């Protein structure tokens, strides 16, 4: 059958937006975040003007660092901006917009060549950025050549490398879906439909007994791409009927508080996907968005929490007081101001990105992976996720 | 309402830099606005850019001159 999210209620779509709405005034380059204007402009909801300027500041800001700052933006960065001119119902256009294109085609050569003829290789970003790059490519009509979709084809086709992700897998198949629709790779046009198939089956076997495919964060994207086509022969209306109860339940226990996650969801909300900004609509009326009122409470109690890291020697194992309600990062800042305990964060489109713990820096294909007790990794960041008193927080640095 | 070291627009007021201006696009509101190549690879015309040969008449000037989207287009 079809995939179908029966619209949910206003104010908790309106929820959603006004968690969004604080980040429209924060202009700032190291702020900036392509993700949240799609996620707005193909959603119900409107910030008004607001909106015009943070598109300014995206043009301004990723032309000139790009073509000419402190930290220029990525390329899988320059591919969300490229996103957010079709939301304006722009295409990249004249010649800083003709050597951006060159610029993201660049990057995925890269990455091809890394990956090698013979597919071992590891890109040196990831398959959701390289997915990513074809389809922004894709939306504003420029092609890639055979060999480069062909990178993204062996990696989800049968007797693949590696294992990938939900989230990596759908916007894989939102690449081959804009690739299909375009009429943009005839040589490639049968494995293209197979692996759009593939990319489905593989998503609906990754959904869980609560509703999720994946996790609570990759069910948005995972929604987006099965929204796109139908599916004979499966049962894609039950599958994403139960779906949007597990998504539902998320909502009302307040899983949804990531601006970049709530960009990826809106759009859903709203019957919308990427794939919709091959033909944008930018004057459907939308709600404009107030700012929540709401007085915040402050709270009275003090919670522990314990910090520890094993992945170094001598190894980190310190009980942390702070605030209830504090996040994991909140308590990095608390262990530090305490000496004995130090470490980096850079900044990313879903927040500050965990890089370093006292002094040692992630490298190649590791990261500080975010765990609670017991042995169970994070679904959020460290600026996101908020402990319970007495619980366990690890960093630990693994190799994926 | 606008720096010095910026350009100012006329219908948005929204300011601009100038080595914006003006370059032959519109980039506001109202208007007022040698090293042997790798293996593979394909020199421009007009420059010293390289380009991979792949790029050749796939539809974008990736040139600077758009040489590699001139001789569009051939048979076989
Ligand atoms: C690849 C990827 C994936 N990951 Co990671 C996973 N698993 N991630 C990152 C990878 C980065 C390295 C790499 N080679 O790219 C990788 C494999 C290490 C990974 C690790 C993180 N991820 C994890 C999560 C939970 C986040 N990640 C996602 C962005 C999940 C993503 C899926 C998704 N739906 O986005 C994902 C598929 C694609 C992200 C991307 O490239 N976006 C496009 C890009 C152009 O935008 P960007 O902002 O510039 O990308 C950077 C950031 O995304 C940063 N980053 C990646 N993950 C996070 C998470 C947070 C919370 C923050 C603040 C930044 C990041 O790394 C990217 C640069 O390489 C998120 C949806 C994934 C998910 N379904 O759970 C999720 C985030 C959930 C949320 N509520 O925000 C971890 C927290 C796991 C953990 N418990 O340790 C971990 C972050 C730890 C830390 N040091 O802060
Ligand atoms: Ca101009
Ligand atoms: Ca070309």
């Amino acid at each position: 059958e079809m995939c179908e999210i029966p619209e949910m209620d206003s104010h908790l779509v309106e929820k959603l937006g006004q968690h969004l709405l604080p980040w429209m005034d924060r202009l700032s380059l190291e702020h900036l975040n392509p993700s949240i204007y799609v996620g707005l402009r193909l959603s119900s909801l409107q910030a008004g003007t607001k909106e015009d300027l943070y598109l300014h500041s995206l043009k301004l800001g990723y032309q000139q660092c790009l073509l000419g700052c402190q930290g220029k933006p990525s390329m899988g960065q320059l591919a969300l901006y490229l996103l957010a001119l079709r939301a304006n119902c722009e295409f990249v256009r004249g010649h800083k917009g003709d050597r951006l294109v060159s610029q993201l085609k660049w990057f995925l050569e890269d990455e091809k060549r890394a990956i090698g003829h013979d597919h071992k290789g590891h890109p040196h970003t990831s398959y959701y950025q390289y997915g990513l790059g074809i389809l922004a490519l894709c939306l504003h009509q420029k092609r890639v050549h055979d060999s480069v979709v062909d990178k993204l084809l062996y990696a989800v086709e049968p007797f693949h490398q590696g294992h990938h992700s939900v989230d990596t897998a759908a916007m894989a198949g939102l690449a081959f879906t804009c690739l299909k629709r375009s009429n943009f790779n005839p040589g490639r046009r049968q494995r293209i439909t197979m692996a759009i198939r593939t990319v489905q089956e593989e998503i609906l076997k990754a959904q869980t007994p609560e509703g999720h495919f994946g996790n609570v964060y990759s069910t948005p994207l995972a929604l987006q791409f099965l929204m796109t086509s139908p599916m004979r022969g499966a049962e894609l209306g039950t599958a994403c009927l139960k779906a949007r109860v597990a998504l539902l339940a998320s909502l009302q226990d307040g899983a949804f508080q990531n601006a970049l996650m709530i960009s990826q969801l809106l759009p859903v909300l709203n019957h919308k996907t990427y794939i919709d900004l091959i033909f944008p609509d930018c004057l459907a009326p939308r709600v404009m968005l107030e700012p929540a009122a709401e007085t915040i409470p402050q709270t009275q109690e003090i919670i522990s929490v314990t910090l520890q890291v094993l992945s170094l020697l001598p190894p980190y194992r310190q009980s942390i007081s702070v605030l209830a309600g504090s996040t994991v990062e909140d308590v990095l800042k608390k262990a530090h101001e305490l000496g004995g305990f130090t470490y980096e964060t850079q900044a990313s489109l879903s927040g500050p990105y965990l890089t370093s713990v006292m002094g040692k820096a992630a490298g190649e294909r590791e990261f500080w992976q975010l765990l609670r007790d017991p042995n169970t990794p994070l679904l959020q960041g460290i600026a996101d996720y908020r402990p319970k008193d007495g619980e366990t927080i690890e960093l630990r640095l693994v190799s994926w | 309402s606008c720096p010095p070291t910026k350009f100012q627009c006329r219908t948005s007021g929204l300011c601009v830099p100038l080595t914006w201006r003006c370059d032959r696009d519109l980039d506001c509101s109202d208007g007022s606005d040698r090293l042997a190549c790798l293996a593979g690879e394909l020199r421009c015309t007009l420059s010293d850019d390289c380009i991979p040969l792949t790029w050749r008449c796939d539809g974008h000037p990736d040139c600077p001159d758009s040489s590699d989207e001139l001789g569009c287009g051939t048979n076989e």
